[PDB]
């Protein structure tokens, strides 16, 4: 049961971490008026 | 309570029948 | 008395080939009236 | 993607229809007595 | 150009059939999963000890249940508000008695609800609309966020959740309305008055709308066929509907303003769900509704009932039968 | 069981069974619920209401408030699934 | 941890949720204690370790009694604690004679196949004879118990039908309440009945303290099911595991 | 038999349900014969009814 | 347990409307295709 | 068996929610 | 056990019907025990056989 606990360990954090990063990508500037 | 079935059977047949007859497309 | 599966089995098998025949011809016949100009398109 | 050159139309006539209602209906008078043994 | 520039150029694209963005990646992987577990469980799922006390309960297709009694049991009274995933159970089958699939369709199911909320905002914002629609969609979160988090939490006890099923929303229903008295609470009157006048400012807006279309068809074509995708043409012919209203009842009370209309449209119900999730929250605690059980006496000192005396009756026999082996002190506390 | 020949004797008349009873069928009878009830439903199977006298570590007390009643006593077979419950059965 | 002294240096907020607290004790030593007069075994504790129920299964052409394992389906609740008895000597052997303590536990295993078998496990009612009158290694004492009703008479089935309350006819089928004879066929069902079951239990020493008057050891033991209120048959168990005593 | 026969609750009626199908005879089966009327009395030999 | 007439009900009244509307909805695109001009009549 | 029937309703009714959502008449 | 169950009529493929339909379960019920081997014999001891 510890194997299955580390494979979605690193989903979450893969998903948490995309989410976390995108949003720091200069995200306000991405509006028509640029 | 298959005497139904095969009534309707027999009944959808004859129809079928009767409006091959008398409901036909034109021979010309 | 009689195996109950084969109501099941003699209805659809007779409602639904019925069906799609007069599905094909009534396609056809519209088909053949919308080409020709007339009252019903 | 894009407009196929490749398809066409299908036709039935009333004679053809009746053909098949007719056989339809007939197997299905034969088949029922054995399907419900 | 980097890598992650692309990846970041095609997340936030406009150009895709569904918008992703990046609350997508976070309302995709929970939804999916959310739904393959609950329908997996409300097919093929063994029965569930709920109460704690060792008498489980059928919830499956397969199990004899049909649509209507079919539902997913939530999880069991010993757990408490304990977590529970799958990888803390000695097996898959223990996981299964303890009812530990509604944990975690509950999880994945309210964090998908409001990563939906937040990606209703962002494409808002990327097509340079006002960012107010996900504002209008927070109070059904609310209320199931209500539901299924807060009630557990106040209680003390996952298992007092509501049921995933049709007739466990029914139990829930009935047992709630024997312990906290609601229908006696105001905000449940909010929101009852919240839905009942949506539907009644929809009916009429509905009516006045289609009543003043202007004539482009003549018999032989569906009314729906005269609008064109782009066609300019104020949603109401006013001479008429506004004569229609104002003729209808007193004449001072007449929306002539478009912007007014439809804020009071979208006012209303939200302003009744937002009331009514709250009670629920409040009840949650504790805070039961209005009590005038034996309030009116005559001179002499005998009691003389109202309909709150007969509603009391029903309370009381609604609760002396709800989870009959579960109690063994004469207090439900 | 649907059938049950002593009924009557749980604590609905004048008679209460020894074998059977709960501890609220002696509230009726004065100066014996807190004291001497509480000894008698929790000692083991009589054979006859005599057999009462004999239970380790009764004060005087208790046995002539017990005499007192004795008139009002009777001892039937063991139902199991009653006398298990003759301190709490659930009834408040 | 492993031994008495150890377990009472932890303090309750260190114990909480680690699952020690449903374990047995360990003694460590090899020595005899032999019981004066008046003697009482106290704090007895009895942990199983394995389950098997009695089935038909089959093996190469042909079909046997055998006891096949099952998985526990609750959780660590299943260890017996806090038993006390009165200790004697009749002909040089030791009795035990089993008088309270927590000696009764629920517990509900699954079959292969998902069948869900609950039982009560307990030793209620035990008295069991030595084959010496000293506790030394080697030592062994078995002998029967009483095994009460899964279901006490309060309980009701989910159409409010019990024991000594509840409804005693099925009253969602009044079309069966007509005749001479009315629900005579659902009289199985509408008759509860509690009835006591038995077992057996064999027990030997493997260590034995006699600074602290301690002793442990393992345990074989065999009884039957529940009956569902007298609805079905019952079935029949076996379980092994250790267990730990003090002569105090 | 025949006045009797009109004096029994299944003969109402308000009795059945929706989605109950067929006829009267699927529920309670068919009538064969009376049984008599019953009179219960106590220990003092009045007579007592049902509700 | 179950009535047996419900699988009749179900299945008939739930496969005759499909094809029914399926049958519209084919009529009506094969004559919209008749009337344009093309290589389908 | 009729868990086979519900199973089908339930399966055929997402199989029509697919096919409108992504074969669908473009609004234009 | 088993290699008598194989030597019965109940299990020829060449015994079945075209429109019987089913496990062969639905024919003769499910097995639980052999009764065992008979064996016949006359007045004089002389062993029978059944065709
Ligand atoms: C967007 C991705 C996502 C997210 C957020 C979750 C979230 C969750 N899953 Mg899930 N899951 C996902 C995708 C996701 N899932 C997918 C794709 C699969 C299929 C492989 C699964 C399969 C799965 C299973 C099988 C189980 C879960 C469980 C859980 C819960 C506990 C997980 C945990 O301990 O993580 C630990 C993660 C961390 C410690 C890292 C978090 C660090 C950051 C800083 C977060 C801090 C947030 C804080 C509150 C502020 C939680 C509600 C469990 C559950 O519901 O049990 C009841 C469970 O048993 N998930
Ligand atoms: C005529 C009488 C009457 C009326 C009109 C109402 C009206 C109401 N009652 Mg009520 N009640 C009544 C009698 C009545 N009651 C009686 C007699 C009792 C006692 C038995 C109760 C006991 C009672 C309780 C116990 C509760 C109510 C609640 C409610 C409210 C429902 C909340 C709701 O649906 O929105 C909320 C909307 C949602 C929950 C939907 C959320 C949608 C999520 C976010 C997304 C779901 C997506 C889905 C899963 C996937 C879509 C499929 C996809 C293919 C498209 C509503 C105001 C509830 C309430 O106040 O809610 C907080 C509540 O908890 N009532
Ligand atoms: C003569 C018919 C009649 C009338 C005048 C009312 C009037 C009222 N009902 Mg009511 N009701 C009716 C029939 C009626 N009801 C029936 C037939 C039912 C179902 C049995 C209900 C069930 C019902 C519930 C469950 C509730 C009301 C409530 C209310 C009050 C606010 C509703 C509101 O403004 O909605 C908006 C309409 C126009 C703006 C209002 C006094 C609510 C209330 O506040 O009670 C005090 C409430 O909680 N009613
Ligand atoms: C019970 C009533 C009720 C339901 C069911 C409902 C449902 C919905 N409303 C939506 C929207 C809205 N509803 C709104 C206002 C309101 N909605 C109301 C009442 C309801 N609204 C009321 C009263 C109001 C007025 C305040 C607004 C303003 C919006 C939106 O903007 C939004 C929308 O987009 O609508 C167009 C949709 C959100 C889709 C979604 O989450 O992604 C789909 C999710 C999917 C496909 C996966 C979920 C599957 C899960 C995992 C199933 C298992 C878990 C469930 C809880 C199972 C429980 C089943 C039992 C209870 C039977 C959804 C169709
Ligand atoms: C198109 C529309 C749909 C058409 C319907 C199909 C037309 C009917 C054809 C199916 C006839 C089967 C009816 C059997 C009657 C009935 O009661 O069945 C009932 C039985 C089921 O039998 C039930 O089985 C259950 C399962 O355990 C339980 O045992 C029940 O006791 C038992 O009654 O049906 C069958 O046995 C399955 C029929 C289908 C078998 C597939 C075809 C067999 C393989 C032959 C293929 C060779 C083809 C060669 C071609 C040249
Ligand atoms: C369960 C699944 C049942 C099997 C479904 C078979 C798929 C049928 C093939 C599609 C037929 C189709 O496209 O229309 C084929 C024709 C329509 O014909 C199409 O018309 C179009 C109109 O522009 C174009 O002209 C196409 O070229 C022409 O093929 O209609 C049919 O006859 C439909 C029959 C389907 C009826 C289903 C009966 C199920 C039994
Ligand atoms: C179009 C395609 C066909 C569509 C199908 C129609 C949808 C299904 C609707 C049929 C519903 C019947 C389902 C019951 C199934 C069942 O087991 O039946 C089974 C029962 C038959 O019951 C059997 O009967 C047998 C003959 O005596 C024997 O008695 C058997 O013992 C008994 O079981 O069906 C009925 O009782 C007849 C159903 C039809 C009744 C007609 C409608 C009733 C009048 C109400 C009309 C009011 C409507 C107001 C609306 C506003
Ligand atoms: C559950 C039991 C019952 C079963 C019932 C049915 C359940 C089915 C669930 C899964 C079906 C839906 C997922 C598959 C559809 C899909 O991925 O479309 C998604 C489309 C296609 O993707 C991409 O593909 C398209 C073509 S391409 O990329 O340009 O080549 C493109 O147009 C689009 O913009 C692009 O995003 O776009 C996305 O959002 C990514
Ligand atoms: C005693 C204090 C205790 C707390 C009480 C709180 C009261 C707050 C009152 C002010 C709040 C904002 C008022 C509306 C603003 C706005 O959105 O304008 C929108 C318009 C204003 O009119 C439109 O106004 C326009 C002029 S102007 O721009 O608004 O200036 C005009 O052009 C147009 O014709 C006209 O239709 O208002 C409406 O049509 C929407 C109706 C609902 C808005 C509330 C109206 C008053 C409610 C009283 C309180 C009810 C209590 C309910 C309890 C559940
Ligand atoms: C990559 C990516 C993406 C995508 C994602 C996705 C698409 C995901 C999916 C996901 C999924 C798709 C998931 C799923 C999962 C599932 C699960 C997790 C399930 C589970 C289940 C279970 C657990 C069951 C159990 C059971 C029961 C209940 C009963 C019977 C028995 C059994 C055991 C079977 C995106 C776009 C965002 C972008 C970024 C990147
Ligand atoms: C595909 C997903 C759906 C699964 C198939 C549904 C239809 C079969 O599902 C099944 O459910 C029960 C499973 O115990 C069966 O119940 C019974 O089935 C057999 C019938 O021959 C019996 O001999 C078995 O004692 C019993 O398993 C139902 O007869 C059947 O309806
Ligand atoms: O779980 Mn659902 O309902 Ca809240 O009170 Mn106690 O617990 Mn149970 O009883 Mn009453
Ligand atoms: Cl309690
Ligand atoms: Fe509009």
């Amino acid at each position: 049961m510890l194997t299955l606990k580390i494979l979605v360990y690193t989903t979450v954090i893969f998903f948490v971490s995309l989410f976390i990063f995108g949003f720091l990508s200069s995200d306000p500037s991405r509006n028509p008026n640029r | 309570m298959e005497a139904l079935v095969y009534t309707f059977l027999l009944i959808g047949t004859l129809m079928v029948i009767f409006f091959a007859v008398f409901f036909r497309d034109t021979p010309r | 008395e009689v195996q109950f599966g084969a109501y099941l089995a003699v209805l659809l098998g007779t409602f639904l080939p019925v069906l799609f025949l007069i599905n094909l011809y009534i396609q056809t016949e519209s088909r053949k009236a919308g080409r020709d100009g007339g009252i019903d398109s | 993607t894009g407009p196929n050159p490749n398809k066409q139309a299908v036709e039935l006539n009333r004679t053809s229809l009746y053909w098949g209602l007719l056989l339809i209906f007939v197997l299905a008078v034969l088949f029922s007595s054995y399907f419900f043994n | 150009v980097s890598l992650w520039e692309r990846f970041c150029a095609w997340i936030t694209s406009t150009e895709n059939r569904l918008y992703i963005g990046w609350f997508g990646c976070l309302m995709f992987p929970t939804l999916l999963t959310a739904t393959s577990c609950f329908i997996i469980a409300f097919i093929a799922a063994p029965p569930v000890d709920i109460d704690g006390i060792r008498e489980p309960v059928a919830g499956s297709l397969l199990y004899g249940n049909n649509i209507i009694s079919g539902a997913v049991i939530p999880s069991s009274n010993a757990i408490g508000m304990h977590f529970y995933p799958i990888w803390e159970a000695a097996s898959v089958d223990e996981w299964l008695y303890n009812g530990g699939p509604y944990q975690l369709i509950v999880l994945h199911f309210l964090l998908g609800v409001a990563s939906y909320m937040g990606r209703e905002w962002e494409l808002s914002y990327r097509l340079g609309m006002r960012p107010w629609i996900f504002v209008a969609f927070s109070a059904p979160v609310a209320a199931a966020s209500a539901v299924f988090l807060v009630y557990p939490i106040g209680q003390g006890s996952f298992s007092d959740g509501m049921p995933l099923g049709i007739s466990g929303t029914f139990n829930f229903m009935l047992v709630f309305q024997a312990e906290h008295n609601i229908l006696m609470h105001p905000f449940h009157m909010a929101g009852v008055a919240g839905v009942f006048g949506g539907s009644l400012f929809s009916a009429m807006h509905g009516s006045l709308v289609t009543s003043s279309l202007i004539r482009e068809t003549t018999e032989n074509e569906s009314t729906n066929y005269g609008y064109k995708f782009g066609q300019e043409e104020e949603t109401y012919n006013i001479v008429a509907a506004h004569g229609y209203f104002g003729r209808l009842i007193f004449q001072y009370a007449s929306f002539n303003n478009s912007r007014a209309l439809h804020f009071f449209l979208a006012l209303w119900p939200v302003l009744g769900i937002w009331l009514t999730a709250m009670g629920i929250s409040t009840m949650a605690f504790n805070l039961n509704g209005f009590n005038f059980n034996q309030s009116v006496v005559d001179s002499q000192g005998r009691v003389i009932n109202t309909w709150a005396d007969i509603i009391n009756r029903a309370d009381l026999g609604m609760e002396v039968m709800h989870e009959r082996n579960a109690h063994n002190f004469p207090l439900d506390l | 069981v649907v059938d049950y020949e002593n009924v009557a004797l749980l604590g609905g008349s004048q008679t209460v069974d020894l074998n059977n009873a709960n501890v609220r069928a002696y509230l009726r009878m004065p100066g014996m619920y807190p004291a001497a009830a509480g000894k008698i439903v929790t000692h083991g199977p009589y054979k006859s209401v005599a057999d009462v006298y004999n239970i380790p570590g009764l004060t005087n007390a208790e046995k002539e408030v017990i005499k007192k009643y004795e008139s009002r006593f009777t001892a039937k077979a063991v139902a199991p699934e009653y006398a298990i419950d003759r301190i709490n059965n659930g009834l408040y | 941890a492993i031994t008495k002294s150890e377990l009472n240096q932890l303090s309750y907020l260190q114990v909480k949720g680690t699952g020690l607290a449903n374990r047995c004790s360990e003694v460590i030593g090899e020595d005899t204690i032999t019981p004066k007069s008046g003697a009482r075994l106290v704090d007895m504790c009895i942990e199983p370790k394995a389950w098997a129920v009695e089935e038909e299964i089959g093996k190469a052409g042909k079909t046997e009694k055998k006891f096949v394992n099952s998985k526990v389906m609750t959780r660590q609740t299943y260890t017996l604690e806090g038993i006390e008895g009165s200790l004697k000597t009749d002909g040089g052997k030791i009795v035990f004679t089993e008088e309270e303590g927590i000696d009764y536990a629920p517990t509900t295993v699954q079959l292969p196949g998902g069948e869900r078998v609950p039982f009560l496990f307990t030793v209620k009612e035990l008295v069991a004879t030595g084959n010496g009158g000293a506790f030394k290694p080697g030592f062994q004492m078995g002998g029967d118990f009483s095994v009460p009703s899964y279901r006490t008479g309060l309980f009701l089935d989910p159409k409010g039908r019990g024991g000594v309350t509840g409804y005693d006819m099925a009253v969602a089928l009044p079309g069966l309440q007509s005749g001479e004879e009315g629900d005579a066929e659902l009289f199985k069902e509408n008759n509860k009945t509690f009835e006591v079951g038995n077992g057996r239990i064999e027990m030997e020493v493997n260590k034995v303290n006699a600074e602290e008057s301690e002793i442990g050891g393992v345990f074989v033991a065999s009884q039957s099911g529940d009956t569902d209120m007298g609805s079905k048959v019952p079935k029949k168990i076996l379980t092994k595991g250790i267990f730990y005593a003090k002569i105090q | 038999d025949k006045l009797a026969f009109y004096d029994y609750i299944g003969n109402n009626p308000a009795k059945g349900g929706l989605f109950r199908s067929g006829p009267m005879d699927k529920g309670d089966g068919i009538a064969e014969a009376w049984l008599g009327h019953p009179i219960f009395r106590d220990k003092d030999g009045r007579e007592l009814t049902v509700r």
